[PDB]
């Protein structure tokens, strides 16, 4: 886009094209058609989560104090 | 008994008996037991507590409050007294300092006679469905605490809702408890018993708020209340 006294690139950041496109299209509407995991990328968040998983699994806590609930 | 057949017989406090029988062991001049409680104390509550029976010539039907000292249902008194009852209901502290003042543990509570050719199927698998939610919601407790309510599946958070209802649809005014407290009575027949918490645990009276259930009759009182707020 050029204009008076400016011009500006709006790029792409992958390949675009309706050939692409439907293809990405298409894959978006299978995965939700079956419910299946996919790994998010964060690890610090995986094993931080599953440790805390482990320790707070089967403690007796709420009930070894007296607590209201 | 020997004579006429039905007899009641209440007892306030067995253990104010076996607690006469410590005082004294000492001067009796016999060793202490655990705890300090006399080596005779299988046998002292098992004399008494053998005697009252259904005879063939007359039955008694009897009640009594078992006194559990410092809270402590290990306490010797309570643990030995155990095995003689037929149906044994515990009031714990802990659900009464919520405010359910029948405050009965309905998990650590339990009869002989909660079977299911004794006392029909739909009474049965309501009694065992009502102590299952329950125990489920004990174990999700911990992680509630901790990592509050919005960690829980959207599954569980059901469970513990439902349980909620439940846990203070237990609650319920006693007559007696009129004089020291505003909430006038109620008695609730074991029919609707059934079909309140039947119906709760189905999953019919969710809408309604908690407070709907706590300290009413049947499942319509709690549905009326709920209109009020």
């Amino acid at each position: 886009e050029v204009q008076p006294g400016n011009v500006t690139v709006l790029a792409d950041t992958a390949i675009r094209g309706q050939d692409l496109d439907e293809a990405r299209a298409m894959e978006a509407k299978r995965k939700a058609e079956e419910h299946i995991s996919s790994s998010h990328g964060d690890v610090d968040y995986a094993q931080a989560s599953a440790e805390l998983a482990k320790a707070i699994a089967q403690l007796r806590v709420i009930e070894l104090t007296k607590k209201a609930m | 008994r020997d004579e006429g057949r039905d007899v009641l017989l209440f007892v306030d406090n067995i253990y104010r008996y076996t607690l006469a029988g410590t005082e004294v062991s000492a001067l009796l001049g016999r060793m202490p037991s655990a705890v300090g409680y006399q080596p005779t104390l299988a046998e002292e509550m098992g004399v008494l507590q053998e005697r009252i029976t259904s005879t063939k010539t007359g039955s008694i039907t009897s009640v009594q409050a078992v006194y559990v000292p410092a809270d402590d249902l290990t306490d010797p008194s309570p643990a030995t007294t155990f095995a003689h009852l037929d149906a044994t209901v515990v009031l714990s502290r802990q659900i009464a300092s919520l405010g359910i003042y029948p405050a009965v543990d309905p998990l650590d509570s339990t009869s002989r006679q909660l079977d299911p050719l004794v006392v029909g199927q739909e009474h049965y698998d309501t009694a065992r469905g009502v102590q299952s939610i329950l125990q489920r919601y004990q174990e999700l407790k911990d992680i509630i605490a901790i990592l509050g309510m919005d960690e829980l599946s959207e599954e569980d958070k059901l469970v513990v809702a439902r349980a909620r209802k439940i846990q203070r649809f237990l609650s319920q005014p006693f007559f007696v408890a009129e004089v020291f407290t505003g909430s006038p009575g109620k008695y609730v027949s074991l029919k609707d018993t059934i079909r309140g918490f039947k119906g709760i645990m189905e999953g019919e009276y969710d809408h309604l708020p908690e407070q709907a259930f706590y300290m009413v009759g049947s499942i319509e009182e709690a549905v009326e209340k709920a209109k009020k707020l």
